[PDB]
This record gives structure tokens, C-alpha cells and sequence, in this order.
């Protein structure tokens, strides 16, 4: 994993973020990226156990509820009440 | 000197300045799902559901040293695509990415609109990041996202389903014409809320577990009940159940800013940062629910409403409005208690100005980079009038002049409401704040203000009271406002708040430099081949017939542009209505009615606006003087020498969009006598009686023409007369004007200042030449001036500064803003703007930094009059 995949990340902008931890700037892709020991796993519908079937893109399957819908294994899920840690 | 900002400042500020614009998906997806899966709901509970679903299901984002917190999304400078709005200023650059073809041309207006590429802007694709839009970065991955969200909106987002219905309309050609122009800079639709006036009362007075309450309350009361209104009667019920379900929304969001809170103080090592995480916490977790009871948590519940509205439509211009008099009560309070002192109260209101700060609105170019600059036009407004006609200056409003000092950024802008009332003292201050050239305090008349207020808002009641409660929406559009009875700390204090929808939507900017330039080339868009009006084929014999043709020009341009905008607010407040914003704005609950259904107090919001109205008159002024008047020049010779530029390069070759460099190319001795003469002609700013008299029937006849025009709330249009940035675009899309303006360059800025380097005769006779009319027959009149900075040293400086707004304001004139600023300096940082990443000027209703301006505008700024006394 990389450091956008953890919880201990805090957003910033399309390319970088902070870590929670060291409070320093941390890149989203490239040299810097991969996870550290302290990771843990950030809540995505991509690690969701209603999500499943996606595509090459990361877009599938939501039965989260009984009707069923698309989702994106990126899109965050920590405010997503349906959510399920897989 | 002014004090250091406070730490937590400074760290964020540090991280501020690295941030990349960012449109993410996230809001996008979410509403469109929400959206869909209740298709068949009643349209006020659906849309309410789904703008709910779209904030309380995001991922909150909270930064190490913030007290305050919240943000658009995940991202800090965050945005999000509004595909149900408009999508076709990206979905064609998407389907080219997804199927690796090229991504096709942008249309017109975009094309002619320059995105600044420095500082946050993403404007070109690198690495992983897709620039959407000239600015915003997209992570990659989300690109087919952004596709597959957008998908079910063919045919029917407000711009499509509104296109339907104008190709219906008699003038759907012709206004299609003035679009791909550049005549008027853009749709409506683009930007279907803002220019107008939040109103935080009811959460600041109930909080959301009493709004829920009041909302069941009258659930029980009116639900499957009419009374004698057969219209909207029975809607009553539907409002109030989609406001219980948006006000869930907000508290649902609210928690999950709480619960990440907790989570970071649970692992935050550093005790310091985990207090912050600590009283965020339970900040969040408190103003999610009940009516707050500080501070901290009162001025944190105004950004959750602020977040909540820009958040549900795309728009700039959500003024603030008078936020020291609406937190006045909560601040006292808490000084008085003891539980906070001015101090901490200062830091945050330096933090909050960095939240306002990074509000973005994801929007076309020609929205973004060819009218706001990437400004959002949060502005705060001060001083002013009370409920009572006493001045409203409140000691916390000292406290945001001060956090402004301390804290230097584009946002919030500041508003003084300039009353004979206002303190010496808070005018010194807000003086000294304004001479350092951050560009705010801007200056603002409160009684002109108030004035447009009752002739404007007469005929729906508007009062006095209600006049005193206006202020600026967005940069200048003067919105209506009341005072609403906040009990707190055992007293009624009467706070102000925004009463209207928004006042910047209608027809918008029409360039009338390039009009007029219609009408001397017979309705043929020179630049472009394209015939866009109907020939007039009138022989211009004299300078009532092409002033007449110019007028029946104008008029068919407002007609057509009028009603197709009409269909594009309709469309949007029918179908797309807003949740949030029709909870916080009065009457829409007392009344049971949302914004759509003009819930709003005040709804003859709806306006015109002009653009280049210096460059216009001017070049009336010069053909006029040297075709009509004196006879030096046949109007075939003035045509020709404005189509050929005066011999000179065009802009279009040189990308020097200002007087300031002309590359001289040979053919310019050709034109050099028509071009004098022209730039010789009598020109506006100058107490110049020539000038200053078609300047004054411009005023008369425009407000005659857009009086009779009807919006689609069937309230008479009115005119909103500010440039922003447009003045770049509309420009660039209009050749050589008479008055010895070159090709492809800026107009005047503003709609008051002075042509650039036109002004001879001293500040003092451009102030005599504005007022020559009544200001408060228009929304507004901009006025831009540049002091060198050794103009106004010392206490005295100040001083001079002051009475300087003092004359201007007295003889009625509605607005001044300043640049204090060495222009060698501007054109230093253009230069090498890598060397000037703080650098703000102010531009026109806002600050930016230097380096997120395009070149135009930057230009156009270097080149205003400076002015060393
Ligand atoms: O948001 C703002 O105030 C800038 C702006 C003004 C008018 C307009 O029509 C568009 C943007
Ligand atoms: S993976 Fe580790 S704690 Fe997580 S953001 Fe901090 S350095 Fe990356
Ligand atoms: S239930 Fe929620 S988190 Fe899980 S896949 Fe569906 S939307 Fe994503």
C-alpha cells in the first residue's frame, strides 16, 4: 500500500498529502509513496465487503443496499453508513 | 507595526502555499447516486436527499494546527464536478481521455480566457494529474468516474434541457451567436446561486436538533393542508420534509468532521496538536446538534452553512456578509466569560480567513479564468447601519480588520459599508489596513447602497429597516439583506443576514466595445468571418444613427440572451432548487416555500450586466469628436483604422494586452494622424464636459432599456455594471475601439475608473466625472485606483487615505477600491513571478496572488494609472 491508502493520511491535493504521524508532506504516487510498518488501511469502498465486480477503472459493484449501484474502490468510505470492513 | 500571525497560521499558511487546485468525485458521486435511487420522489425531498447524501456521505478532511475546520471536499483547495448542472465544458476532454483520442478544442469564451498557471492552478496535465478545465487537477483514476457520473445527465442537466427549450425561442440563432462571440462572456446556468447574501441565523439561533424540530412541528401542522392557496399551498408540506432531510444532512456531516477529529487525537503524540483535535471534536460533535454556545462553535457552525451552500450548486460569490454583527453577541460573551480572549479570538479569525481562502469553484474557463480569476468572492462586509439606524460597527469587527492585517490573503475581502455614522477610529483602522495594498477594505456607500435598496426593492415591500441590513454580494452586486431577532446570552440582538437569491444572474457582461464594433462593420464579427447580427445596412451619417443602431443592437442582444438565461434559472430552480440555502435564506420558512418558488424576501434580484463601459464611451466620445463634430475623418476611415489596428501588431502576436507596448510595425505612420486624434479625443475621467456627457445619457437611456426586461421571477431587470476579470476575454475578442485602444488588449476595468493612462487631470476629476449621475439608480459603479506607496506614508498617509474615500463617498460616488503598489514592482513578479509567491494585487472586486493571474489581466493591472500624490 501507499500512504494514500492508509487512515493516518490527511488529504491535501490531487498529488501529495500529510502523514498524520511525522506530519510530513508524502507524495500519492512515485518514490515516497508506499505504505510505512505504522499503516493502517484508510475505509474505501474498494475494501468495503458490499463492494465487488469492478472493472479494469475500479468501478463495481455496491449492495450496500438491496437495490444494487455502481461505486469506485477509491472513493472513501469512512462516512459511508453502510460501510464493512471486508 | 503589525503583530506576527499566530503559529497555527503560519504552519498552515506554509502548507497553503504548496496546495494544487483539486476536483475530486467524491460530492459528484454521491449526489448523483442519492439522485438517481429516489427517482420518482417529490422533487424538493429528492434534491434535498440528494445535496444531504453529497456532503454527510465525504470524507471529512481535518489538517494538523487548525482550530477551525471543514472544506469544500476531501482536498484543500477542493472542488467537485456539478454534471447535472453543466458538464460540457469537460465531459467531450473526459470520453477523449477514456477512448486515448485528443481531447477537442474548447469552445469560444473558454478559448479566450486565461487561467494564471502559477501558484495552485493546475492548468496542463503532468504526471498522474488530468487538468480539467484549464486549472483543476483530477487524479487520473478518477477520470472514469467523472465519465460514468456524468452519463445519465445527457439531454437533460440544466444546460441541456435549458438549450431544448431556448432552441424554441425566436432568437435561439441569434443568441447563439452572441455566445460564440464572446458578446456575453457566459451562461447563467454556470453559476445558478451566489452574488447574494448567506444568512446563518437559523442554525445560529436553533441549531439543527431544533430546526428538525420546528421542521416537524410544521410537518404536523400543514401536511396534506392547503389552506386557500391552490398554487403552493399544498408545496408547504414538501418544503418542510426536504428541510428536515438537508438539516440531517448538515448534522450528519458535522459528526463526521467529529469523529475524525477523535480519531486524530488518538493518535496524536504531540500533546499540543491533539488539544486542537480535542476541543475540534467536540466542536463538531457539538454544532452538529445543538444551538452553540461560544465562539469557537458559533463562527465554525457559519462555515458549515458556508461549506453547505457552495456545496450544493457551482458559484462564487457567496458573500459572507456582515459576519462581526452576526458573531458580535458570541464574541462578547465569550470575552466577557473570560472563556476567550482577544487574542485567541484573532487567531481565529486569521484561521478563518485561510478556510475562505481556498473556497474554489469548479466551473468552465471562461468562468474560472476569464471572469473570477480564480476568485470566490466570499466577501465580508462591516460598518453600515443597525436595526436601529445607529452605526453597527461592533468591537469584533476591529478583531477581522486586525486578523486581515495580520494575516494578509485574497480572502475573505473586506466591505466597508462607508456611513457619516462609522467611528473615526474603525475608518482609521480599516484605512491603515486598505493603504497597505492588499487591496481591502474595499469602500462601499452604505447610503447609495441603501438607496438602490428602496428604489430597486420598493415594490416588494423593502424598508428601512431592511435597506440598513444589505450589503455587497460577491465583489459588488449590492443584495438584500434583513435583521432577524438572535436571543443569546439572555438578550435579543438583531442580526443581519442576506434576503434575496442571487443579484448577478440575468443577462450577463456583454461587451459593449465589441458591439459597437458590430455596428461599424454592420453586424460582422471581423475577427471571427462570422456574421452575428443582421446587417443594419444603414449608411452611419450622422452620430444619432449609429448611436440609435447601437441601441437596437443592445436591445436585441438583451431580448434574446434575456429569455434564454430566463430558461436556464427556470429550468435549474424547477428541477435543481436549493436545499441548503432555501433552509438558511428568509422567508422560505416562515413562508413554506423554497428559493425556486421565490421563498426568498426579495426576488427582483435578477439583473443585466454591462462590460467595457469606458472603452464605450470613449470611443463614442472620439468618433463623435473626429467623424461627426469636427469632420476630420470619414467613418470609413475611423472603421478602417480600428480594423487594421492602427498599424500596429495586434495582441493576438505580442500577448501585450494593454497601451503598453505597441510594436510599431511600419503601417502605423499610415494611421498615425486618426490615431492621435483619437487617442486625443475627450475622455472620460477627466471632468471632461465632452465625455462626461455621453457618459451621463449611457446612464439614463441603460436604465430605461433594462427596466423593460422581466426575469423569470417577473421582476424588471436592472443593471449590474462591474468587470470582475471579464475585461480580459471581451477584450481579447474585440479589435482596435475608437479611442485608440488596441486590438485583442483589455478594456477599461471596472465601470467608473478611469481608461488607463486617459486620466489627466488628477483622481479629483475622475471622482467629479463619475457622479455626474446618481449612483443608486444601478446596483453599483466600480472604481479602481493605484497609489504609489510613498503617496500614503506615515499616520498622515492614513489620514489622506481616509478623506480621500471621504470626498468620493460624499459626493455619492458607490465604491473605490485601491492597489498601493509600485507597478515596477508587478512588473518585476511578471517577469519572474517564480520570485513572488505572496504577491497579491487587487484586481477588481478581489486580491489574488500575482502568480495564479493571467497575463492579461496582470498586464491590464501593470498599466493602471499611478498615482504619487
Ligand atoms: O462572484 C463574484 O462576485 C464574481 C462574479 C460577479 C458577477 C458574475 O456574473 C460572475 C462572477
Ligand atoms: S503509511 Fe505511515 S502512518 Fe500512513 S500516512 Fe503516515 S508514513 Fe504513510
Ligand atoms: S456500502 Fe458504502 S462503503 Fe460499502 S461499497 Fe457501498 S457505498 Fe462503498
Amino acid at each position: 500500500m501507499r500512504h494514500y491508502d492508509c487512515k493516518n493520511y490527511i488529504n491535501l491535493d490531487c498529488e501529495k498529502g500529510l502523514c498524520a504521524l511525522t506530519k510530513g508532506m508524502v507524495p500519492i504516487d512515485g518514490e515516497g509513496s508506499e505504505a510505512c510498518p505504522n499503516f493502517k488501511p484508510a475505509e474505501k469502498c474498494g475494501n468495503c465487503k458490499n463492494f465487488c465486480n469492478p472493472d479494469k477503472y475500479g468501478l463495481g459493484t455496491c449492495t450496500g443496499l438491496e437495490k444494487e449501484n455502481w461505486a469506485y474502490a477509491t472513493c472513501g468510505a469512512s462516512a459511508c453508513p453502510s460501510y464493512k470492513a471486508e | 507595526d503589525i503583530p506576527e500571525a499566530k503559529e497555527s497560521t503560519q504552519k498552515l499558511m506554509d502548507i497553503y502555499y504548496t496546495l494544487k487546485v483539486t476536483a475530486d468525485m467524491e460530492a459528484a458521486y454521491w449526489y448523483n447516486r442519492t439522485w438517481w435511487e429516489n427517482d420518482g420522489e417529490v422533487i424538493e425531498v429528492r434534491r434535498a436527499k440528494a445535496v444531504a447524501a453529497s456532503l454527510s456521505h465525504m470524507t471529512p478532511t481535518i489538517l494538523p494546527y487548525e482550530k477551525l475546520v471543514m472544506n469544500k471536499t476531501k482536498n484543500v483547495r477542493g472542488a467537485f464536478p456539478f454534471p447535472w448542472v453543466c458538464a460540457s465544458f469537460f465531459n467531450a476532454q473526459a470520453e477523449a481521455l477514456m477512448n486515448e483520442v485528443d481531447a477537442p478544442a474548447e469552445n469560444e469564451a473558454d478559448s479566450v480566457s486565461v487561467v494564471g498557471a502559477g501558484g495552485g492552478n493546475v492548468t496542463e496535465s503532468y504526471g498522474n494529474v488530468i487538468s480539467i478545465a484549464k486549472k483543476f487537477g483530477m487524479r487520473k483514476e478518477e477520470i472514469p468516474v467523472l465519465v460514468k457520473t456524468s452519463k445519465p445527465w445527457e439531454g437533460i442537466s440544466v444546460e441541456e434541457l435549458s438549450n431544448k427549450y431556448s432552441k424554441m425561442t425566436p432568437g435561439y440563432d441569434q443568441f447563439k451567436n452572441i455566445m460564440e462571440s464572446v458578446i456575453c462572456m457566459f451562461d447563467s446556468f454556470a453559476i445558478p446561486q451566489g452574488r447574494e447574501v448567506i444568512n446563518y441565523y437559523m442554525p445560529l439561533q436553533y441549531g439543527f436538533d431544533g430546526i428538525i424540530k420546528l421542521c416537524d412541528e410544521k410537518i404536523a401542522e400543514v401536511m396534506g393542508e392547503a389552506g386557500d392557496d391552490g398554487d403552493f399551498g399544498m408545496s408547504r408540506g414538501y418544503y418542510y420534509a426536504a428541510m428536515k432531510e438537508i438539516t440531517k444532512g448538515l448534522s450528519a456531516w458535522c459528526e463526521n468532521y467529529s469523529k475524525r477529529a477523535k480519531y486524530l487525537a488518538s493518535i496524536e503524540t504531540d500533546s499540543e496538536i491533539k488539544a486542537n483535535y480535542e476541543k475540534i471534536e467536540e466542536v463538531m460533535g457539538n454544532i452538529a446538534h445543538k444551538k452553540p454556545a461560544n465562539f469557537w462553535e458559533a463562527i465554525q457552525m457559519t462555515l458549515c452553512c458556508h461549506f453547505g451552500v457552495v456545496n450544493e450548486d457551482p458559484q462564487s460569490g457567496l458573500s459572507i456578509g456582515r459576519l462581526g454583527q452576526v458573531l458580535q453577541p458570541f464574541y462578547e460573551k465569550d470575552v466577557e466569560d473570560g472563556i476567550m480572549t482577544d487574542e485567541e479570538v484573532i487567531e481565529l479569525l486569521e484561521l478563518y480567513r485561510i478556510k475562505i481562502t481556498c473556497i474554489e469553484c469548479f466551473a468552465s474557463a471562461g468562468v474560472s479564468g476569464g471572469v473570477l480569476s480564480g476568485n470566490t468572492f466570499n466577501n465580508l462586509s462591516l460598518g453600515g447601519q443597525n436595526y436601529d439606524g445607529l452605526s453597527a460597527v461592533t468591537p469584533l469587527e476591529y478583531l477581522i480588520v486586525e486578523a486581515g492585517m495580520r494575516n494578509q490573503t485574497p480572502q475573505p475581502t473586506l466591505s466597508v459599508l462607508y456611513d457619516e455614522k462609522t467611528p473615526e477610529d474603525f475608518l482609521m483602522k480599516a484605512a491603515s489596513c486598505t493603504k497597505l495594498g492588499l487591496g481591502y477594505p474595499a469602500w462601499m456607500n452604505n447610503q447609495t447602497g441603501m438607496n438602490f435598496m428602496m428604489r430597486n426593492y420598493g415594490p416588494e415591500g423593502m424598508d428601512l429597516h431592511d435597506a440598513r441590513a444589505w450589503c455587497l454580494g460577491g465583489c459588488l452586486e449590492s443584495a438584500p439583506g434583513c435583521f432577524l431577532p438572535l436571543e443569546y446570552n439572555g438578550k435579543v440582538t438583531m442580526i443581519p443576514g442576506g434576503a434575496s437569491p442571487t443579484c448577478g444572474t440575468g443577462v450577463h457582461f456583454i461587451g459593449m466595445p465589441k458591439v459597437l464594433e458590430l455596428v461599424l462593420t454592420n453586424g460582422l464579427d471581423k475577427r471571427t468571418g462570422k456574421q452575428v447580427y443582421p446587417p443594419h445596412n444603414k449608411k452611419l451619417d450622422s452620430y444619432e444613427t449609429m448611436v440609435n443602431q447601437w441601441k437596437e443592437y443592445m436591445e436585441l442582444t438583451t431580448d434574446v440572451v434575456n429569455r434564454c438565461n430566463n430558461i436556464q434559472m427556470d429550468i435549474w430552480r424547477k428541477y435543481n432548487m436549493p436545499a441548503v440555502n432555501s433552509l438558511l435564506k428568509p422567508d422560505c420558512f416562515k413562508k413554506g416555500k423554497h428559493i425556486g418558488t421565490m421563498g426568498a424576501r426579495y426576488n427582483s434580484c435578477i439583473n443585466f450586466e454591462s462590460c467595457g463601459t469606458i472603452t464605450f464611451v470613449n470611443s463614442l466620445s472620439s468618433i463623435k469628436k473626429n467623424v461627426f463634430d469636427d469632420s476630420k475623418f470619414t467613418i470609413e476611415e475611423m472603421t478602417d483604422a480600428m480594423l487594421n489596428n492602427f498599424g500596429f501588431k495586434t495582441a493576438y502576436e505580442t500577448e501585450v494586452f494593454s497601451p503598453d507596448f505597441r510594436e510599431s510595425t511600419d503601417k502605423s505612420t499610415k494611421y498615425e494622424k486618426i490615431f492621435a486624434a483619437c487617442v486625443n479625443a475627450p475622455k472620460y475621467g477627466n471632468a471632461d464636459k465632452y465625455a462626461d456627457e455621453i457618459f451621463k445619457a449611457y446612464h439614463y437611456y441603460i436604465y430605461d432599456m433594462t427596466h423593460k426586461f422581466r426575469s423569470y421571477y417577473g421582476k424588471p431587470l436592472y443593471l449590474c455594471q462591474i468587470s470582475v476579470s471579464t475585461h480580459g476575454p471581451q477584450g481579447f475578442v474585440t479589435l482596435a475601439t475608437a479611442d485608440g485602444r488596441l486590438a485583442g488588449t483589455t478594456y477599461s476595468d471596472g465601470s467608473v475608473s478611469a481608461a488607463a493612462g486617459t486620466d489627466k487631470n488628477g483622481i479629483y476629476a475622475i471622482f467629479e466625472s463619475a457622479t455626474v449621475y446618481d449612483h443608486s439608480m444601478h446596483q453599483n459603479a466600480q472604481m479602481n485606483l493605484k497609489l504609489h506607496p510613498t503617496a500614503v506614508k506615515g499616520i498622515n498617509g492614513t489620514r489622506k487615505l481616509l478623506d480621500l474615500v471621504r470626498a468620493y463617498m460624499r459626493k455619492g460616488g458607490f465604491h473605490v477600491q485601491f492597489n498601493v503598489v509600485d507597478s515596477k514592482t508587478l512588473r518585476d513578479a511578471q517577469l519572474t513571478p517564480e520570485k513572488y509567491r505572496e504577491l497579491m494585487v487587487r484586481v477588481a472586486g478581489f486580491t489574488q496572488y500575482w502568480c495564479e493571474i493571467g497575463k492579461p489581466i496582470q498586464d491590464e493591472v501593470i498599466y493602471r494609472t499611478e498615482y504619487d500624490k
